[PDB]
């Protein structure tokens, strides 16, 4: 649990790869 | 259960004293001991208490399923004795066969000359030329094969099996155009030089 | 996932232009591996070097316009300032010297690098630079004081390129080590370490109107908003050379340079590669040679500039390829 | 031998000298600057 | 780690980071090695869950063939079965090419045919056979072994088809022609017998003849149409072939 916590999925997903409009 | 081990002699012996020996119940032993791996052993069963292609039909799909070089050759057993008991379905049958064992070392001259003569009962030459393209001493038959065929169009056939690879001196021979033929056996011989002597003695 | 893929399969991406060679300029006597352009005009654009200097040159006729001798040892990289008339330059001399543009002729000298200095960022705003060598640290400096006020410890081995931004994330390192690091000058460390690459991160660049900052290792072009310090995007770039450079045009068409020379470009945040280029070299040199080893494109963006190392510069003016993913 | 290659370089910050260098003298303190 | 939990045996924890390395998206490896794991762990509630994921994850077929396999190990015939139709679910409901190999699916189709073979009932496999059809050489294939395995006139008639395809593609001709008349469907293979004569030196010319004798008997068997025969005769211009019509 702990190391779950550590190190998250959303870390190697690219989030700009859903949402082409979404501009930082 | 096999796995967790980790019977088929047992089995064996059944499938044999069932053949030995009602005739459904055997072919359906026969079935699930093949299922759970002979398959000469079960055609001949077939043939015997069945007259029936059906289970030869079944034998030679498992044969194929099981796939290698005795199987390959099994295949073959099963086609040939197809064959024998009696055009379209054949040929593709054989065709699959062919497809199957491109270059399997053993027998595929014999393969190929053996689908021609199916044919036959053009298509056979055709065959007959292929094998000697695509295929030493089996080359060699297949070479042979589509002389044959090429006696029995048969130019071309000769001017391939030259392409191909004495097959040069063999075509003048045949021949026998037959000078340039000859010429052109000379340039890729003892017998050929013989020819060329009488054709310019002629 | 099917999620995902599904979804990135439903979007499209933009018609970039292709681009064709237009110009070349083989002057250099050496690979030119700096590029660099003046933001106020695009007249003229500068190119260090391991011949040891540096050429000016004009993009319109591409003419030669001066050369400048400040260093003894070759050009790493250059900047030409925004808000000053200074062009700064470094070589691994461990010289980061500053050139005055109204006498062509250099000023301050500063010192500090241990040892061969990488890359230099003008900060856009202030009146600061920083540089990067393989010192393994980004020193930050006092233009007017010479000094290098703050320095940079995070990195583990030689750092490349280092941009600077102008918000919070005000330098945007990339090291050897594979870290992309994002920092706080005034706090003295880290905020954020993208460790998101395999190797070396040999190439990194800032989005002109996107606050966004690709970066390359050895194959796989990441491409990130520095704002949280989060991913955006990952570029198809497969089985692409060993990427060198990696600069974004102002139309979200950013162009990376390989090892191989092969010139490849992509719709930016997408990450949709568009367009490859097979390279070209003179007919003495090898065709191992030939290999963009810097670039950068014009403030309008419809000239890419490529210093190769077949002694040239190719500037480069301007049917979409199938998307394809995994 | 000794007549060594290397790995690595290095970057450790340590209390600074309060040394007088030559090039650290003051000079140029005006900054230049573009017109808009 | 994990051997680490293996030589300590508190499974739990073991278990639970597992889970946790399988989140990640990690290899095709680690997945095998969780299976492995619960495998060997008494219960095989929650390895189907696991192997879900798994499948989830990585859309790959042959992730989808060990699952089957590991169903077959496991007594229940109805969970693979379920487990076929939710892979052949799954390949049908991306429509959209976001998709492994069509060779894999092909494979997926047969390997479920085969298990319906050894099934009780064959109407079944013969009914996906024509679902895979309606969405394809391998497809097809696929459903010729089926065919073989078990409606054999049909396989024979496909094969037929086939076979007339691979002989047109490739360009003989008039045996391609005859085989399609004696599927026939009559219509259909009258059709594809003109069409034939129509795309038919002295080889070829030896050809032709024969293709129009052909067409002849096909008449006959079945008068304009033999006039029309020998004015097209006339105007490609074959003595004996006048004499025919004549005689006609």
């Amino acid at each position: 649990d702990q190391i779950a916590k550590n190190v998250k999925l959303d870390d190697f997903i690219p989030k700009r790869q859903s949402n082409f409009e979404l501009s930082v | 259960n096999p796995e967790i081990l980790l019977s088929l002699r047992i089995w064996s012996k059944y499938i044999d004293y069932l053949e030995a020996y009602i005739f459904n119940k055997t072919k359906m032993a026969y079935n699930t001991v093949i299922d759970l791996r002979p398959a000469m052993a079960e055609n001949f069963a077939l043939f015997l208490q069945n007259y029936e292609v059906m289970e030869s039909f079944q034998v030679y799909e498992k044969t194929i399923p099981l796939f290698p070089p005795e199987i390959q050759y099994e295949l073959w057993i099963e086609y040939l004795e197809v064959a024998t008991s009696h055009p379209e379905h054949i040929r593709f049958l054989f065709e699959k066969a062919l497809k199957n064992l491109c270059s399997n070392g053993i027998d595929c001259k014999t393969i190929f000359i053996a689908y021609s003569v199916f044919e036959e009962r053009s298509k056979s030459i055709e065959i007959l030329r292929r094998g000697a393209v695509i295929g030493l001493e089996s080359r060699l038959q297949l070479w042979r094969m589509c002389i044959s065929k090429a006696e029995s169009v048969t130019r071309e056939l000769y001017q391939e099996c030259i392409q191909i690879l004495e097959f040069v001196i063999k075509f003048s021979d045949f021949e026998s155009r037959a000078r340039e033929i000859l010429a052109y056996g000379a340039k890729l011989n003892t017998e050929l030089w013989d020819s060329f002597e009488i054709f310019e003695l002629k | 996932i099917v999620n995902r893929y599904e979804k990135l399969l439903s979007q499209r991406p933009e018609w970039h232009a292709p681009w064709k060679l237009s110009r070349v300029i083989n002057g250099h006597l050496g690979w030119v591996r700096c590029v660099a352009i003046d933001p106020v005009d695009n007249e003229w654009f500068i190119t260090g070097s391991n011949d040891t200097t540096m050429k000016v040159w004009d993009l319109a006729t591409g003419k030669l316009k001066t050369t400048l001798a400040g260093h003894v040892m070759t050009v790493r990289d250059v900047a030409v300032s925004d808000r000053h008339p200074y062009l700064f330059s470094v070589s691994e001399d461990k010289t980061v010297k500053c050139w005055d543009l109204e006498k062509n002729q250099i000023i301050r000298d500063y010192y500090g690098h241990l040892s061969g200095v990488r890359t230099v960022s003008i900060h856009p705003t202030l009146d600061l630079i920083a540089t990067a060598g393989r010192d393994s640290v980004i020193k930050l400096w006092d233009m007017r004081t010479r000094i290098p006020v703050i320095t940079l410890v995070g990195h583990k081995g030689p750092i490349n390129q280092v941009q600077c931004t102008p918000v919070d994330p005000q330098v945007v390192s990339s090291s050897t080590d594979a870290t992309v690091r994002l920092w706080d000058v005034v706090a003295g460390k880290t905020m954020k370490v993208l460790t998101h690459h395999k190797r070396s991160v040999r190439a990194t660049a800032l989005h002109p109107k996107e606050f966004s900052v690709a970066s390359a290792c050895t194959d796989d072009i990441r491409s990130w908003g520095l704002a949280e310090g989060s991913l955006l995007t990952n570029f198809e770039s497969e089985k692409t050379g060993i990427i060198n450079t990696l600069s974004i045009n102002q139309d979200d068409v950013l162009f990376a340079g390989g090892d191989n020379g092969v010139l490849s470009f992509y719709d930016y945040k997408s990450g949709h590669k568009y367009q490859s280029l097979a390279t070209r070299e003179m007919v003495g040199s090898l065709e191992g040679e030939r290999s963009v080893l810097c670039s950068t494109f014009d403030k309008t963006g419809l000239r890419l500039i490529t210093g190769e190392a077949d002694k040239s510069i190719k500037i480069w003016k301007q049917p979409g390829l199938a998307w394809n993913p995994n | 031998p000794q007549l060594e290659a290397r790995s690595g370089a290095k970057a450790a910050a340590y209390t600074p000298t309060g040394i007088e260098h030559a090039r650290l003298l003051p000079g140029h303190t005006t900054l230049k600057y573009r017109k808009f | 780690y994990l051997i680490v939990e293996e030589s300590l045996n508190n499974v739990e924890i073991v278990r639970s980071l597992y889970t946790k390395w399988c989140s990640l998206e990690p290899g095709v490896n680690a997945w095998n090695s969780f299976v492995d794991f619960e495998i060997r762990q008494k219960n095989w509630n929650g390895v189907r869950e696991i192997y879900s994921k798994y499948v989830m994850a990585h859309p790959q077929m042959q992730t989808w063939l060990k699952w089957v396999r590991f169903e077959n190990r496991h007594g229940n015939t109805e969970f693979t079965r379920s487990v076929y139709s939710l892979a052949i679910d799954t390949v049908a409901n991306l429509q959209n090419l976001q998709i492994w190999s069509d060779m894999e699916v092909a494979k997926l189709v047969n390997s479920f045919a085969h298990w319906e073979a050894a099934q009780q009932e064959y109407e079944r496999s013969s009914a996906l056979y024509q679902i895979a059809i309606e969405k394809n050489q391998l497809l097809k294939a696929g459903l010729l072994d089926f065919e073989k395995q078990f409606n054999s006139i049909e396989e024979t008639i496909s094969y037929k088809r086939k076979m007339e395809y691979e002989t047109i593609l490739s360009n003989y001709d008039t045996w391609w022609l005859y085989l399609d008349l004696i599927s026939e469907f009559p219509k259909q293979i009258m059709q594809t017998f003109e069409k034939a004569i129509v795309d038919s030196k002295n080889v070829q010319w030896k050809r032709y003849i024969y293709l129009w004798m052909r067409y002849i008997c096909y008449v006959e068997l079945e008068s304009l149409l033999e006039e029309e025969l020998f004015q097209r005769l006339i105007d490609d211009i074959f003595s004996k072939i006048w004499l025919m019509y004549a005689k006609f």
